[PDB]
């Protein structure tokens, strides 16, 4: 539910359920490319 | 170990949720298993089908509620899934037991 637990995580072990219905990758790079955050890049701290 | 771990969730599933009705395109997404996923457990496990059991967890779940002294009796079944009284109603064909009676008990 957050965005830092969505970066970190692995999209090799995250696209392999059958339930998500659409993975929005649009949006997943609109919110990891366009602010600078490349394929799992560890930050300072994530959670408040 | 069957299906990677589909008994410890299931549970937590039937659990955690709310008064929705459970069948195949409902609980086959999120679950992590289709619906053979399901089935190999419903034979193997329990061996029943699931109209009949999510009937008996229904009224195993419900009859503490009817003994908690509630006067919305129409209320009690809608909370537990019976989205019509007439179907809960189910209950003459399993205890062949009053509905008020029971209540009265």
């Amino acid at each position: 539910h957050y965005i830092g637990d969505l970066v970190q995580r692995t999209e090799v072990e995250l696209l392999k359920t059958p339930n998500l219905g659409k993975k929005s990758l649009t949006e997943i790079k609109d919110v990891l490319a366009s602010r600078g955050l490349s394929l799992g890049m560890r930050l300072e701290n994530w959670p408040p | 170990t069957i299906s990677a771990q589909v008994i410890d969730t299931i549970v937590e599933w039937i659990d955690d949720n709310l008064h929705q009705p459970l069948r195949i395109d409902d609980i086959a997404r999120h679950a992590g298993y289709s619906k053979w996923h399901l089935q190999r457990l419903f034979l193997q496990y329990k061996g029943e089908s699931l109209g009949r059991y999510i009937r008996e967890r229904k009224l195993l779940l419900a009859a503490r509620d009817l003994r908690d002294t509630d006067q919305r009796v129409y209320d009690i079944c809608l909370k537990y899934g019976f989205d019509s009284q007439q179907t809960f109603t189910v209950f003459t064909r399993t205890f062949n037991q009053p509905p008020g009676a029971y209540r009265k008990e």
